């Protein structure tokens, strides 16, 4: 109607949508403009125009919590807290509602992940139903796109529906646009610490669903990613980076043209061969255009980006490449220096390559009109950054993985203050120590973490103090100063003998008695100036 | 650094002669006494407390076979290869870990005073002395990349670490220049620097109190 | 889940007559039968909690049966129920009066 072209001018992408619908040109345009127009930054990355983001989640009877509403940031939220205090609870609240946008992306009226009745629904909530209520942002056309996961407890006295209408409409239209012309595709993920698991060696090359486009979304919400999968489709890029498709067209092609020479000279016996030859011509034509028709990056281009990207943000890892060794096709990496299997990597460096190896995969996968497709957009739920990390990766990981996906949103759970180090205060959001699930706002720590050293961020962030308090060495210092204080700063033979026990126990340049020695010093100084004012 | 005062020389060093000797031949027990009594128990290059120590040649002794049982050439430094491997700063390094290096264009303590050369500032780092050009400067950036004065993080950290400890002792005396009289004041600082005379990392220290 | 009146009609035209679901069916109503108004229950287990270490267990008991209290109450007249400990003596009856050697 007149209105519904108003706001469609105005900028509105459902009524541009609903009108493409009806009609059923400009209004196409107008849709896939607002989905894949962009511009390059100053730094060289592309920024689309429009972006996408999770913007606010309130949950209410869920697990622990009676009512907790959290603001998140555009780019980077970092959720912390002790043991029990729901983190995760809060990811997988995330995760579910994201299954609805997914499931509407790979087919009209999928269904998402819905609510557990036994394990979701807060234990003593007098309502006996949770609520879990979602607001996304898509650009200043899309402000708002609320959500709600609804589940009522087993004994049923009003049953409480989803509201999932927003997310299906918003999925419906990159589904549709996509369908008509190839479009960027935002990218979900979750990876919780399922994602810690062996490596199984016997890569099952199934058939050919890990080249298919949407397989991107295969299992992208179930915590582990897909490492295997990543395995066997990366083996089948390098395959096919070896051996241009075109030249076995044109071998082909030769071969047809010969079979046909040979059948038009009277040999029938060859005809049955020639119609299955001319077959597996069609198919690789196909293949090819298919190739062609999805405007898709290269084999080789896409084999690069992954390999780079691997390289770039695992520390440990140089190179990675594709033997034939013996018969079968295997992976290797140059790792600290030497030349490895996957299965002889460390816990802590397989399941850091599996994360960045999956999220790269998807993204080349959903991504294929970007000169960079790990510039494209997408959310990303990383449970426990820190999992198997020694202490310097820790103090690089956060960096590397922005660099690396610079339009990702990212929301992230941690233990770790040298993770913390590296992060702005305003992108953190931490439960209160005494909480206990009646807390309504996450909040920002009162210190500034990023810069700030690690001791600080331990005793005025995380609530724990810089010395073990179960250990009495980790008292000494302190009862020092107190003895120092309590005898008019003069070295008594009391403090003398815990002096010696410091020294003894530490050494003799040790931080601890420096420190001790200071005192003694400061003490004195002290003493000798109230001497002389007295006089 | 220190600026080492060198004396006299050791009466074993006259015996060896370089060509037909070798290090492996001399006795390491006979040299120390006089290098302990030069530098006072603690490392030339970066002023640790020695424990786990060596002989170490200032050039040497591969690339300068004449410079081999010559005084000048010696110097206590930290670490020790012979007890534990992965020591990194001062000879050790020097040698390994530091690549290729001009000998010529770095600071020899007993030869040079480093203070006009580095600057030791309180937040832990060693750096050029404030306004040096050309050659100056490079002796400075290179004595800091080749004894890895502030690559080596245990060095690193144990001198921001004694510094730290210090600063409300340096903060609280110059506050009192005011109240007391001038040989009241230059009598304290003296008895300061007094101190840190048989304290670790004794330059970084100077450069907190004056 | 928990049972409800028509799931008799569950399997009943095929898959009936199962051994192990007997056995286990079986065990939960021994489990739920070993060990009464709803707000006089209420204040019964009011009462406990107020006293809750050795009547913990006897809380928990209450504050169950108190659930099932309301459930009934709230459950629908279409799906009305006998208890289970009457259900168990019915079961126990038929198969003792029916099953040649087992009494
Ligand atoms: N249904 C529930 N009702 C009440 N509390 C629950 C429920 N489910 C879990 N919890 C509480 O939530 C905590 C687990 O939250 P979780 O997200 O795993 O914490 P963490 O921040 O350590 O990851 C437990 O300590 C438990 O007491
Ligand atoms: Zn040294």
């Amino acid at each position: 109607t007149k209105q519904y072209e108003r706001k469609a001018k105005g900028g509105n992408l459902l009524s541009a949508f609903e009108l493409y619908q009806r009609n059923s040109g400009e209004w196409f345009e107008m849709c896939r403009d607002y989905i894949q127009d962009g511009h390059v930054d100053e730094s060289g990355i592309f920024r689309p125009d429009n972006a996408f983001y999770l913007r606010r989640l309130t949950l209410k009877d869920f697990r622990r919590f009676s009512l907790l509403e959290i603001k998140l940031e555009e780019d980077l939220t970092v959720i912390i807290g002790n043991n029990g205090k729901g983190k995760t609870s809060i990811l997988y609240a995330i995760a579910k509602t994201l299954s609805w946008f997914v499931a509407n992306i790979l087919k009209e009226g999928g269904s998402g992940q819905r609510l557990s009745e036994m394990t979701d629904i807060k234990n003593d909530a007098e309502d006996r139903y949770s609520d879990v209520s979602s607001t996304f942002f898509f650009g200043k056309g899309l402000k708002s796109v609320p959500i709600r996961l609804s589940r009522s407890a087993l004994g049923t006295a009003e049953r409480r529906d989803s509201e999932v209408k927003p997310a299906k409409d918003l999925a419906d239209i990159w589904r549709v646009i996509n369908e008509v012309n190839t479009i960027n595709l935002p990218t979900f993920a979750l990876y919780n610490v399922e994602r810690s698991q062996p490596f199984n060696r016997n890569i099952k090359d199934n058939t050919g669903r890990r080249e298919e486009r949407f397989d991107a979304y295969s299992q992208t919400l179930g915590g582990a990613g897909r490492f295997d999968h990543f395995v066997e489709w990366y083996i089948y890029l390098h395959k096919r980076t070896v051996s241009d498709i075109s030249s076995s067209i044109k071998e082909l092609e030769q071969q047809v043209n010969d079979l046909q020479r040979t059948v038009d000279g009277g040999m029938v016996s060859v005809k049955s061969l020639l119609e299955q030859m001319k077959f597996k011509l069609s198919e690789a034509i196909e293949r090819n255009d298919a190739a062609v028709s999805s405007r898709v990056l290269t084999e080789s281009v896409q084999k690069s980006i992954v390999e780079k990207a691997i390289c770039s943000v695992v520390p440990s890892i140089s190179n990675i490449w594709v033997e034939m060794i013996t018969g079968s096709d295997l992976v290797k990496v140059t790792n600290d220096g030497h030349d490895v299997t996957i299965d002889q990597l460390s816990d802590g460096q397989r399941v850091f390559l599996s994360l960045v190896a999956d999220l790269a995969r998807r993204m080349v996968m959903l991504n294929p009109l970007l000169e960079n497709p790990l510039e494209g957009r997408g959310i990303v739920l990383i449970d426990e950054i820190e999992l198997h990390l020694h202490p310097k990766w820790q103090q690089e990981v956060i960096l590397n993985l922005r660099s690396a996906f610079p339009n990702i949103q990212f929301i992230i759970t941690t233990h770790s203050p040298i993770v913390l180090s590296t992060i702005e205060k305003r992108c953190i959001r931490e439960f209160e120590p005494n909480d206990d699930g009646d807390q309504s706002f996450l909040d920002s720590p009162d210190m500034q973490t990023k810069g700030s050293e690690n001791a600080q961020i331990l005793e005025q962030v995380m609530n724990v103090h810089s010395t073990p308090p179960g250990i009495a060495e980790s008292h000494w210092l302190g009862n020092f100063e107190l003895l120092l204080l309590d005898n008019s700063g003069e070295l008594d033979n009391h403090s003398q003998v815990l002096y010696d026990q410091i020294k003894a126990h530490f050494g003799i340049d040790s931080i601890e008695l420096k420190k001790a020695d200071s005192l003694i010093r400061i003490n004195k100084m002290k003493n000798k100036l109230n001497k002389i004012r007295a006089e | 650094m220190r600026e080492l005062a060198r004396l006299e020389r050791p009466e074993i060093l006259d015996q060896y002669i370089a060509g037909q000797n070798d290090w492996m031949e001399i006795d390491q027990s006979a040299v120390w006494p006089k290098l302990t009594e030069m530098q006072g128990g603690f490392c030339a290059y970066c002023e640790c407390r020695l424990n786990r120590c060596h002989i170490e040649h200032f050039r040497p002794r591969g690339k300068f076979p004449a410079l081999t049982f010559i005084w000048n050439n010696l110097f206590g430094s930290c670490g020790d290869s012979r007890k534990s491997g992965g020591w990194s700063r001062c000879g050790i390094y020097k040698d390994n870990g530091a690549g290729a290096y001009n000998a010529d264009d770095l600071i020899k303590p007993d030869e040079e005073n480093p203070d006009d050369y580095l600057l030791f500032l309180t937040t832990g780092e060693v750096v050029p002395a404030i306004g040096l050009t050309g050659r100056a400067l490079k002796k400075a950036q290179e004595t800091i990349r080749v004894f890895n004065l502030n690559g080596d993080i245990k060095l690193f950290g144990s001198r921001r670490t004694a510094v730290q400890a210090i600063m409300p002792n340096v903060e609280y005396l110059y506050t009192l220049l005011e109240e007391f009289d001038e040989d009241d004041w230059n009598e304290m600082l003296r008895d300061e620097l007094e101190k840190i005379e048989s304290d670790e990392y004794k330059t970084a220290l100077k450069h907190a109190w004056t």
